[PDB]
RNA sequence: UAGCGGCGAGCGAACGGGGAGGAGCCCAGAGCCUGAAUCAGUGUGUGUGUUAGUGGAAGCGUCUGGAAAGGCGCGCGAUACAGGGUGACAGCCCCGUACACAAAAAUGCACAUGCUGUGAGCUCGAUGAGUAGGGCGGGACACGUGGUAUCCUGUCUGAAUAUGGGGGGACCAUCCUCCAAGGCUAAAUACUCCUGACUGACCGAUAGUGAACCAGUACCGUGAGGGAAAGGCGAAAAGAACCCCGGCGAGGGGAGUGAAAAAGAACCUGAAACCGUGUACGUACAAGCAGUGGGAGCAUGCUUAGGCGUGUGACUGCGUACCUUUUGUAUAAUGGGUCAGCGACUUAUAUUCUGUAGCAAGGUUAACCGAAUAGGGGAGCCGAAGGGAAACCGAGUCUUAACU
């Protein structure tokens, strides 16, 4: 049989064009007043997933 | 393709109890103790040809302290003066001389006595 | 071109179907995978499941002086098991259109430098007769072959069946295993025609 | 070639990794797999992500975005396969016809991929402005 | 994939497309006119098919051997060299095989068609109420009540009824689409206790079915139920007439059969563990994983007029088994009485990476039609373009009011 993706791992990660993979930051949910604005600012854009933690995503989803 | 495997095992087991003929008891006649007895005699095998070159040196060496000490001169001496007088000849053959010709022998002393 | 045996007419075949360098490993993988289609691989042992027995532990876990044992179908025992039973299995392997058409044009280029490959004008036997074409053979000097034709003949077909190193088969049935196999490949003008066309 | 002379090109095959298989196999006994613990055991080993108890990556980092359903809808012509179905006519059912596109795709688009030679009137269809410049200089008018 | 999901583990569509196979009708009824389409029988027609079958080609001589099919040398049939048997391996010795013919009788089929028996064309008007929907509680839908359409209902209720109603995924309104609340319908599809034929990179008696053998037997269990072991003399029984010892025994020894009887029924081959008989050496003042390097003698072979091999091993330097698990094992930690047999990284589909082969901005088909490992069939997939949550823009685009 097709292997499955894992669901919750495909709604967080999206494949940039080289290979990587883009994610949005955890911190920016709640509390939030206590949070200075320059951290607030700095996790808005999206960022690039680390080397180490690369394989645990490529594994999770194997389609893209 | 089912593979039966009487006729491999049964050359393997009968090659290594030829090796191991001679031995006591269950060492020659049974593969499960013999194969044991047949790596512990090549253990020994390895280790002895390192051995052999170590006793039969201090062989040597004992014949040429015990003909040239007969002579007069103890052994650490002789090849002291025969290495001043720079003799190449090793114990192998001074030991050989020593026993077969000690005629011979003599001379050897007798130069070592000039160094 | 391509000179007969009984007429020498300049058969003008096409260069690169007829005239290219012999790729061992294409035309290898290409009669590997159809020997490996040949098989049907109809074979069965049965799994511990699969075994006629209870699932009832012959003595219990611990107290008896004996190595705990679980079922009478394990594998470690006699009498039931194969650890890894095998099951129906189809071993026929893809080849790629282009490799298998670049096979037959590598295979069949290297019979005109071998000169395995006798080509021929109208190749076919009077009646329907084993006896007239093995002595037929004869004046050609041959034995062993794979006569390709393009109009297939029922009385050349049925006059070649019980000789064994001959075989008759259509020009859109040929092989790579056959080609390789027969010392010789007799074929037809037509056939010639028809498996350039094929081959292209 | 005989049946038998026929061989493989040298890199091919590679013979396959046998475990369990004396102490000359190198791998034998403990087959490549150590000694104890959860990986060494038959079924072995921890589910995808799993990163021992710890919350994994696919979940302390926060979801985002929606799926589009118009993005599922839309193509991305690439114009050097643009004169490839009637001499010069790019609308839509002749566009999918040529087998470019798929069935399901009403919006599309012809962005500059590069390379055109033949006058192509690209009506019906969304176009970029490399590929306005690109497709007129080639000769072919928009819309 | 879209979704669903302690949004965890996991579960997982439809639209559209390519195929296989294709077929539709009856009722909730009134005119003229009526056996004509239709089937459902009693049937009738060939063609059969099937359960018995018949014919069915062409080889000889020497050599070895117990025996010829074997070697050797010359023939011949072949729409028959599938396969089996025969004293060793048979195209031609036999049974078959390809090919041409067959059924008194029962039957399973496909068309004529006499028919107890069944209703054609066409008018006018019918269109399935405790129903649809709703409240409550469950369930089925990929969809866990969630913003939840859809269907089914246990429970309580309740339309319009074709100038009507259902649906288009909360809902509303416009458009489009269908017509619920009654029925019957072949084919493609799933399966094989069973009957044949044929095929295996299936097994060859610890395998293969539990069962090659009087096996679901012996035996075990109150019973449900569990459940064995055990194949082969030889070409042919020619299975040893007859003597000898012994208890008018078991068992042997001669004779005789046979190619062979250490092929004599406890019967091809006959390994290992294990138990003996006889030959050579060593062995009753000598300490320990029993070996290993050194090494006298003694016993046996070969050719030479001197040296080797083999068996033995007085005496002597070194030397605490194997596996496992461990920081670490001679360990007094684990496991093994020994031998023989069997016994553990596999298979299928998806996926990424390495090597290799093809073809190359292309590569490539899947099911399927195929008498078929060809060739069709590109439905698709993947790549050649990405950014953005998304519309959208695109060699740029996102961010932002805008970017040096
Ligand atoms: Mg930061
Ligand atoms: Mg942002
Ligand atoms: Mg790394
Ligand atoms: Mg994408
Ligand atoms: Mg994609
Ligand atoms: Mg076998
Ligand atoms: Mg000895
Ligand atoms: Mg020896
Ligand atoms: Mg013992
Ligand atoms: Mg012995
Ligand atoms: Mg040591
Ligand atoms: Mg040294
Ligand atoms: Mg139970
Ligand atoms: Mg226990
Ligand atoms: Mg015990
Ligand atoms: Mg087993
Ligand atoms: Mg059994
Ligand atoms: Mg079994
Ligand atoms: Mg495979
Ligand atoms: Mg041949
Ligand atoms: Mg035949
Ligand atoms: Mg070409
Ligand atoms: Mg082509
Ligand atoms: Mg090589
Ligand atoms: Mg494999
Ligand atoms: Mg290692
Ligand atoms: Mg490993
Ligand atoms: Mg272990
Ligand atoms: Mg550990
Ligand atoms: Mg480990
Ligand atoms: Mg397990
Ligand atoms: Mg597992
Ligand atoms: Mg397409
Ligand atoms: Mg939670
Ligand atoms: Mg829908
Ligand atoms: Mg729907
Ligand atoms: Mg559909
Ligand atoms: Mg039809
Ligand atoms: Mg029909
Ligand atoms: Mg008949
Ligand atoms: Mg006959
Ligand atoms: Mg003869
Ligand atoms: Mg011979
Ligand atoms: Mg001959
Ligand atoms: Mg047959
Ligand atoms: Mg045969
Ligand atoms: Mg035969
Ligand atoms: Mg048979
Ligand atoms: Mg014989
Ligand atoms: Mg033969
Ligand atoms: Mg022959
Ligand atoms: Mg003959
Ligand atoms: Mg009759
Ligand atoms: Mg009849
Ligand atoms: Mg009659
Ligand atoms: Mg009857
Ligand atoms: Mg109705
Ligand atoms: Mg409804
Ligand atoms: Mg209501
Ligand atoms: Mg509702
Ligand atoms: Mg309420
Ligand atoms: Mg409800
Ligand atoms: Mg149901
Ligand atoms: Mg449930
Ligand atoms: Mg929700
Ligand atoms: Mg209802
Ligand atoms: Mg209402
Ligand atoms: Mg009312
Ligand atoms: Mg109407
Ligand atoms: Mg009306
Ligand atoms: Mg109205
Ligand atoms: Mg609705
Ligand atoms: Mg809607
Ligand atoms: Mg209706
Ligand atoms: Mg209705
Ligand atoms: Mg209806
Ligand atoms: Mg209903
Ligand atoms: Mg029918
Ligand atoms: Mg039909
Ligand atoms: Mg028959
Ligand atoms: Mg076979
Ligand atoms: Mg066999
Ligand atoms: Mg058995
Ligand atoms: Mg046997
Ligand atoms: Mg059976
Ligand atoms: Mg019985
Ligand atoms: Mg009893
Ligand atoms: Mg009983
Ligand atoms: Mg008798
Ligand atoms: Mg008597
Ligand atoms: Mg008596
Ligand atoms: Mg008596
Ligand atoms: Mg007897
Ligand atoms: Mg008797
Ligand atoms: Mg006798
Ligand atoms: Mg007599
Ligand atoms: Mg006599
Ligand atoms: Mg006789
Ligand atoms: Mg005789
Ligand atoms: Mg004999
Ligand atoms: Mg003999
Ligand atoms: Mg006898
Ligand atoms: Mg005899
Ligand atoms: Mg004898
Ligand atoms: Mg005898
Ligand atoms: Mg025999
Ligand atoms: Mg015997
Ligand atoms: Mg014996
Ligand atoms: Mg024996
Ligand atoms: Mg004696
Ligand atoms: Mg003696
Ligand atoms: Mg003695
Ligand atoms: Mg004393
Ligand atoms: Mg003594
Ligand atoms: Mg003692
Ligand atoms: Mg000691
Ligand atoms: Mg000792
Ligand atoms: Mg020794
Ligand atoms: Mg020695
Ligand atoms: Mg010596
Ligand atoms: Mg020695
Ligand atoms: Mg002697
Ligand atoms: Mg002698
Ligand atoms: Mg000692
Ligand atoms: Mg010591
Ligand atoms: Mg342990
Ligand atoms: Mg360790
Ligand atoms: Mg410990
Ligand atoms: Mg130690
Ligand atoms: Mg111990
Ligand atoms: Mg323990
Ligand atoms: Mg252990
Ligand atoms: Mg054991
Ligand atoms: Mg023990
Ligand atoms: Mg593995
Ligand atoms: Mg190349
Ligand atoms: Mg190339
Ligand atoms: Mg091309
Ligand atoms: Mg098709
Ligand atoms: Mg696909
Ligand atoms: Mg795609
Ligand atoms: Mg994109
Ligand atoms: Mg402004
Ligand atoms: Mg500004």
């Amino acid at each position: 049989p097709k292997i499955k993706t894992v669901r919750g791992a495909a709604k967080r990660f999206k494949k940039t064009g080289k290979g990587g993979f883009k994610h949005k930051h955890a911190n920016l949910r709640h509390i939030l007043t206590k949070k200075a604005t320059k951290r607030k600012r700095h996790l808005r854009p999206k960022a690039m997933v680390s080397k180490g933690d690369l394989g645990l995503v490529i594994a999770c989803l194997p389609y893209a | 393709a089912r593979v039966k495997r009487g006729v491999i095992a049964r050359a393997r087991h009968k090659k290594i109890l030829k090796q191991a003929k001679g031995y006591y008891g269950a060492r020659s006649r049974v593969y499960r103790v013999a194969f044991q007895a047949v790596i512990k005699a090549g253990q020994y095998a390895y280790r002895d040809r390192r051995q052999r070159k170590r006793q039969f040196r201090q062989l040597w060496i004992a014949r040429i302290n015990a003909a040239a000490r007969q002579n007069g001169i103890s052994y650490s001496k002789f090849i002291n003066g025969l290495k001043k007088a720079s003799v190449e000849i090793d114990r192998k053959i001074l030991a050989d001389i020593a026993v077969f010709d000690k005629v011979a022998f003599t001379a050897l002393v007798e130069k070592a006595k000039a160094a | 071109e391509l000179v007969l045996k009984d007429a020498q007419s300049a058969l003008t075949v096409s260069e690169t179907t007829f005239g290219r360098d012999f790729n061992e490993a294409l035309v290898h993988q290409v009669v590997v995978a159809y020997a490996a289609g040949a098989r049907q691989g109809t074979r069965a042992q049965k799994t511990r499941a699969e075994v006629t027995g209870s699932g009832k532990k012959p003595w219990r876990q611990k107290g008896t002086g004996r190595a705990r044992s679980g079922s009478i179908k394990s594998p470690i025992w006699r009498s039931g098991g194969v650890t890894f039973a095998a099951r129906p299995q189809d071993h026929s392997q893809k080849v790629n259109k282009k490799m298998y058409r670049g096979a037959l044009k590598s295979i069949l280029s290297e019979l005109v430098r071998q000169d395995r490959l006798i080509v021929v004008e109208k190749f076919s036997v009077e009646a329907p007769k084993t006896k007239l074409l093995a002595q037929k053979l004869k004046d050609m000097a041959l034995e062993d072959v794979l006569i390709i034709t393009g109009e297939l003949d029922e009385n050349l077909f049925l006059a070649a069946r019980n000789l064994h190193k001959v075989d008759v088969r259509d020009a859109t049935g040929i092989d790579p295993v056959s080609l390789i196999a027969f010392d010789k490949v007799v074929m037809t003008a037509d056939a010639v025609k028809q498996v350039e066309e094929m081959l292209a | 070639m005989r049946l038998n002379t026929l061989s493989p090109a040298e890199g091919s095959k590679k013979a396959g990794k046998r475990l369990g298989r004396g102490i000359g196999s190198g791998l034998g006994k403990t087959g490549g797999r150590g000694h104890k613990g959860q990986k060494s055991r038959s079924g072995g080993g921890v589910r995808r992500g799993f990163e021992g108890g710890q919350m994994p990556l696919y979940r302390r980092l926060p979801k985002f975005g929606f799926t589009s359903r118009k993005a599922a809808i839309t193509a991305e012509i690439r114009l050097s396969d643009l004169a490839k179905v009637e001499g010069g006519v790019v609308d839509l059912n002749t566009l999918k016809a040529a087998n470019i596109i798929g069935i399901q795709i009403e919006f599309a688009k012809v962005i500059l991929a590069g390379e055109v030679t033949t006058p192509v009137t690209v009506r019906g269809l969304r176009v970029t402005k490399g590929a306005r410049a690109a497709i007129e200089a080639a000769g072919g008018k928009i819309e």
